[PDB]
């Protein structure tokens, strides 16, 4: 504990993720909303949104 | 005001054993990346020793205004070289004010 | 637990002791890194060991 500043220890936790190609299992709190077709609408399928 | 200055020269510097000798977060460089010290090789170093206070660590860079940069310390606009700081409370500090 | 002067080692296209040797990254990392002080936690007045 008598160290400078910049030896003090450090915990590190790294969030590694990756991009979807497989289908998703975590996913974050958002409400789904039922399906329509055939229609102009916006759509958010997975996380890409058009 | 009247910072000291050691030319460096005719020997193999190690850029890694610099991190043992102080406790400073960041060895900022400008013109050259510090994890690439120990390959490519100059022809002098010089080493520019002084104490400031916290307000001021920022303008210790190129192009910069202010109290130091303008009366005390200037660095030149196509400065290429390492900045290091760190803090030195408990050797440069005392209860009644350093003078 | 790594000390304070590798904390900017865990960062892609690093060199070092720690990016070199004991935890690399890759070039085409996506993620976040955080970390924070321990020094009340991971430090001795006899010495961490
Ligand atoms: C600085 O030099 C003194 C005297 O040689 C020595 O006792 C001390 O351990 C040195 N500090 C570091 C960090 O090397």
């Amino acid at each position: 504990p008598t160290y400078g500043v910049g030896h003090q220890p450090y915990r590190v936790v790294v969030l590694s993720f990756e991009l979807l190609h497989a289908p998703a299992t975590v996913c974050g709190p958002k409400k789904s909303t039922n399906l329509v077709k055939n229609k102009c609408v916006n759509f958010n399928f997975n996380g890409l949104t058009g | 005001y009247a910072w000291n200055r050691k030319r460096i020269s005719n020997c193999v510097a190690d850029y890694s054993v610099i991190y043992n000798f102080a406790p400073f977060f960041a060895f900022k460089c400008y013109g050259v990346s510090p994890t690439k010290l120990n390959d490519l090789c100059f022809t002098n170093v010089y080493a520019d020793s002084f104490v400031i206070r916290g307000n001021e660590v920022s303008q210790i860079a190129p192009g910069q205004t202010g109290n130091i940069a303008d009366y005390n310390y200037k660095l030149p606009d196509d400065f290429t070289g390492c900045v290091i700081a760190w803090n030195s409370n408990k050797l440069d500090s005392k209860p009644s004010g350093n003078y």
